[PDB]
């Protein structure tokens, strides 16, 4: 569920960091800028992998800081379509089962992709599932969040920006399915 | 080989002293042992006289080809 | 307040009943009084509706449809080879076509 | 910034585990300066990503484990993305390889599925 | 007409606030940092070409 | 013609692909360009330019000429791309006038663009095998007998032919073969003795080579104009008068131009003989019919003759003007209401009018008359005149005459119809794109039901697709299917307005 993404970038190296070798400073400044942020079309950048080509360090007029163009690769949480993950449950909602995946928070399960013998709550928060012989209608998705196993079937990019005149929705929403046989909580199979 | 002139022109001298004095005005490491000089342009000129400025001049010929000259290997003059 | 243009040259010799000051802009889709006339159906008009859908499903399989190639695909799947259909290639009459058409 | 390749290579979670482990080895010798919130973001995402990976079955693995795993798994007519999930999740029963492999009941015979379970449990 | 006007000339470089090409703008400066171009790459363990002969015939 | 370029982009992208619609849109948009600048101004590879130009010139979508210094400058026909939309009406009218064999002939022609006679009769004999069963194979001869009946009726014609290079400049080959259209051998079919049977698709040297056939779309347009005037008379006067008008157009079929201000005159003595024998009519009642249709102020017919007794012509341009005027008033009636259509017909017939005159004639009060006048001015249906007193042209010192000009309003209505069909195609493609995931999942489950359906289809798997989660969204699949069906049906039925407008704008032009 992790990929390499070859990216190019201009890294402004400030001039108090000239005593230090440039490769360590490029890595430090790129980790200070890409970590824990969602790039619009590739996903969530975890950390830098390596620097693969490091061009010449220009000095622009009006600033003493040396800019350089860096060819690098970065690990990115971007799970491809139809992929199985395991993660904790944060909480239940009328819109569905909000699934945390450790670091990443917005994995939503719609009601249309829950397991079919029960799809509805009795005006209670926690979502339920009914089997006839044991645990009829009292099985539940606990808010303490035992680990479930789901299957991502949709991902969506919104370009979260201040719309309107200037100078909170998630930019990386991920929608999965659980309805296949064998999925759900790990306690059920 | 490099075909351009080996003398540092007055424009190259002006901008190398400018960019170096701007970097010394921020917290860059000074390459020469300064002696209580405060104005960073004087420190840049003392670096230029002793040939220690870490700048490479890239001279662009107008077709697109370029030439890299170190500041320590130009022939500076008055 | 007074205007640059004289209101009297526009009208309003009484000076009253000025057009009202609009608070909210009008909505994007105004409600229309009228609706479309319902469609024509029949045993002849329905055959065109099926033939037009047959034209799309046929001409996408004909060799004249130049396929666009797949690009930057993420993973290869076993459900991918169900999608891919090889198709025989037509040959142009080179006598009717000019010389620069030859590859 | 500009992306030359959105999908360049798929990664096992062991490579990311080893990467965050080597990143932990040289970090925290000089603390954060409160000059930008970039170090806060790096510390939180590195910590929490490593904490999530440290409960996956990709701990206790090695390079040569993955080498012999792909070596033994090479002869089974599977894709890249299926071998990736089989390496990451360590399946132990047959109900979930039906999930992780597409058209499991049509490509893979039940004896081949059992041999696949044995191949997975024999290496990891 | 839609006639596109360059900002290569001196006077419009003064107007648009960009440094002009005559004088001390004809060249470009480079910093001589202690750098290492083309550094060694971290090895890929999982995705190499030798372990992933494709599935389709 | 920005609406035309958008609609041609949508139709080429639907019926040929992407890297061919780029070339088609560029050739429509800029015009006559040689081959290297189609490559450079688009940015694609040269081989794709070659394949795109060959698949366009196959369907007779681009033409090409020879110029100075030996260059080949291509040129696309915007009208021929726009007539790709009427293909189901063409296939329905050939099924109307003929058999299913004549349907499949025109189908193979409009799909392949150019085929030989042997190839098209082979493909028709192949494709009629699925329609039959129990050992009976289709043969080539009865297909060829319908093909020559089409060729006699001029629905199908021959492509412009290559010149004989042994007679035309023997030596080096020119860059382009310089095709020329021969008026002689358009409808001379090549004779065929080769007969055979169609394969049933079991999965287990040409005499007419170079002679290619294309569908003659102008004959279809003439037939459609005939049906339009026939239904106009059938809605105005009577069925018998309509059959007489149909017989006059049938006798005017093979003897006049498709673009002529007045057709051949007809003697009533052969109007009487040409009627189908189901009608109990005399000569004198036919004379009454013709002289009472000449009494019509709509004037579909004219006298234009006295010798031989009853001499009668049928009108073309006045009839198309009547039909375009009916379309232009129908759209006003349905858009604004009946009380505005009254005002439109009033400003139509009295050629010039003022506001007080409208309020007097129309029995429509103030603040409802001028409202509808100004709504029709804001939609380019109704022009002002402004006869000036002084040359200052001031509004305070002049008279404003309302005027309906049929030509500019018909061009405006055509421009609206093109953008209307473009918007319907946009909405269809948007719904298919937003539901393509459920569409492909339905494709999967119908492929599951499709495989081993004839052999060993247990009833349990029929429930297992219903047990599958596609069953909550079968409601959404039915909604998508009825939406796509309604949008395709409206995309078909706007063409009836498009043709009636395009015939009028075509016939009011001289091309000198």
């Amino acid at each position: 569920m992790f990929v390499l993404v070859e990216m190019v970038d201009t890294v402004r190296i400030p001039p108090w960091q000239f005593e230090r070798k440039l490769n360590d400073s490029i890595a430090e400044e790129l980790n200070k800028k890409l970590a824990n942020k969602v790039v619009y079309n590739v996903g969530l950048c975890i950390c830098l992998f390596d620097i693969t080509k490091l061009e010449d360090a220009y000095v622009f007029p009006g600033d003493g800081a040396s800019h350089t163009k860096v060819h690098f690769r970065c690990v990115v949480f971007h799970p491809f379509l139809d992929e199985i993950l395991i993660g904790k449950i944060k909480g239940c909602s009328p819109e569905g089962v909000h699934v945390s995946l450790g670091f990443f928070d917005d994995i939503l399960i719609p009601p249309e992709s829950l397991q079919q013998p029960a799809k509805f709550d009795e005006a209670e928060q926690v979502w339920v599932w009914e089997y006839e012989t044991e645990e009829g209608a009292h099985d539940l998705y606990m808010d303490t969040g035992e680990e479930i196993r789901f299957r991502v079937v949709d991902e969506s990019f919104v370009d979260t920006s201040p719309t309107g005149p200037s100078s909170k929705e998630a930019p990386y929403t991920l929608v999965g399915s659980i309805s296949e046989p064998g999925l759900g909580l790990l306690s059920w199979w | 080989k490099r075909i351009t002139t080996p003398y540092m022109t007055k424009y190259e001298r002006a901008r190398v002293l400018g960019t170096r004095a701007l970097q010394i005005a921020m917290c860059a490491p000074v390459m020469v042992e300064l002696e209580g000089e405060t104005d960073p342009l004087l420190i840049a000129m003392k670096e230029l006289k002793a040939r220690k400025i870490p700048i490479i001049i890239r001279r662009y010929l107008p077709d697109g080809s370029y030439e890299d000259w170190g500041v320590d290997e130009l022939i500076i003059t008055d | 307040a007074a205007y640059t243009f004289n209101i009297e040259a526009v009208g309003f010799s009484k000076g009253e009943k000025l057009p009202d000051v609009v608070l909210k802009p009008p909505p994007l889709f105004p409600d229309t009084d009228y609706k479309p006339v319902p469609l024509k159906t029949g045993e002849g008009e329905e055959y065109m509706l099926a033939l037009k859908q047959e034209l799309r499903e046929t001409m996408k399989r004909m060799p004249y449809f130049i396929e666009t190639p797949e690009e930057r695909q993420d993973i290869e799947r076993y459900s991918k080879r169900y999608m891919k259909v090889y198709k025989e290639e037509w040959i142009p009459d080179w006598r009717r076509l000019p010389r620069e058409m030859m590859p | 910034m500009e992306v030359k390749d959105a999908n360049s290579a798929l990664l096992s979670n062991y490579e990311v585990f080893q990467l965050l482990t080597d990143l932990k080895e040289q970090r925290k010798e000089s603390g954060k300066n409160k000059h930008s919130s970039g170090q806060q973001n790096l510390n939180t995402i590195t910590y929490e990503t490593l904490k999530y990976i440290s409960k996956t079955p990709c701990r206790h693995q090695s390079p040569e484990i993955v080498r012999e795993f792909l070596t033994a798994l090479k002869s089974h007519k599977l894709t890249k993305a299926e071998k990736l999930q089989l390496l990451n999740h360590r399946p132990v029963t047959a109900v979930e390889i039906q999930l992780m492999v597409e058209e499991s009941e049509e490509r893979l015979t039940e004896e081949q599925i059992e041999a696949l379970l044995h191949t997975v449990t024999s290496i990891l | 007409f839609g006639q596109k006007d360059s900002v290569c000339g001196v006077s419009e470089c003064i107007i648009m606030g960009i440094p002009m090409n005559i004088g001390t703008g004809l060249f470009k400066l480079l910093h001589k940092a202690d750098r290492d171009p083309n550094p060694p790459k971290r090895p890929l363990i999982f995705d190499t070409n030798e372990f992933h002969i494709p599935l389709v015939t | 013609t920005q609406a035309e370029i958008k609609l041609c982009s949508l139709l080429l992208q639907e019926h040929f692909g992407e890297i061919v619609e780029k070339i088609g849109v560029h050739l429509i948009r800029t015009g006559s360009q040689p081959l290297r600048v189609i490559a450079h101004d688009t940015g694609t590879s040269l081989d794709q330019v070659k394949k795109a130009l060959c698949v366009l010139v196959q369907h007779n979508l681009v033409s090409y000429q020879v110029h100075k210094r030996g260059v080949v400058e291509y040129e696309a026909q915007c009208s021929r791309v726009l007539r790709m939309l009427r293909y189901p009406r063409y296939i329905y009218t050939t099924k109307t006038l003929y058999s299913d064999t004549g349907e499949l002939i025109v189908e193979e022609l409009l799909l392949n663009g150019k085929l030989t006679m042997s190839a098209v009769v082979k493909k028709v004999a192949d494709r009629l095998t699925e329609t039959m069963e129990d050992g009976k194979t289709m043969d080539y001869a009865e297909v060829s007998n319908t093909f020559v009946r089409l060729a006699d009726t001029h629905f199908v014609q021959r492509c412009p032919s290559v010149p004989t290079t042994e007679n035309s400049d023997p030596g080096p080959p020119p860059p382009a073969p310089t095709l020329v259209i021969n008026e002689k051998d358009m409808y001379l079919v090549p004779k065929l003795s080769l007969i055979g049977k169609g394969k049933r698709r079991r999965s287990s040297p040409i005499p007419d080579d170079g002679i290619y056939w294309q569908a003659n779309l102008d004959r279809f347009h003439q037939h459609f104009r005939d049906q339009a005037i026939v239904s106009a008379v059938a809605n105005r006067m009577d069925q018998t008068s309509s059959e007489i008008v149909r017989t006059m157009l049938r006798m005017s079929e093979i003897t006049t131009s498709s673009s002529a201000p007045f057709t051949q005159p007809l003697s009533s003595n052969e109007i009487f003989r040409s009627l189908p024998v189901g009608y109990n009519i005399s000569k004198q009642v036919l004379d009454q019919y013709l002289t009472l249709l000449a009494d019509d102020p709509l004037e579909f017919v004219g006298k234009s003759g006295d010798s031989g007794g009853g001499m009668y012509v049928i009108n073309l341009h006045k009839a198309l003007a009547s039909l375009a005027t009916a379309t232009l008033e129908s759209v006003v009636q349905e858009r604004f209401g009946s009380r505005c259509a009254r005002i439109f017909r009033l400003v139509l017939q009295k050629k010039h009018i003022e506001q007080k005159q409208v309020e007097d004639f129309a029995m429509i009060p103030a603040k409802e008359a001028k409202d509808m006048l100004y709504k029709m001015l804001s939609e380019n249906f109704m022009s002002l005149q402004e006869i000036p007193k002084t040359p200052d042209h001031a509004p305070s010192r002049t008279f404003y005459l309302y005027t309906v000009n049929i030509l500019s309003a018909a061009r405006m209505l055509l421009h609206r119809c093109y953008k209307s069909i473009a918007n319907l195609i946009e909405r269809r493609q948007f719904e298919t794109k937003e539901n393509k995931r459920l569409l492909e999942k339905s494709q999967r489950v119908e492929a599951i039901i499709a495989s081993m359906q004839a052999t060993g289809a247990e009833e349990a798997q029929l429930q297992e697709i219903e047990e599958m989660i596609t069953a909550p969204e079968r409601q959404q699949l039915e909604t998508l299917k009825r939406n796509v069906n309604k949008l395709d049906a409206s995309e078909i039925q706007v063409d009836e307005t498009i043709f009636l407008l395009e015939s009028y704008i075509e016939c009011t032009m001289k091309r000198q």
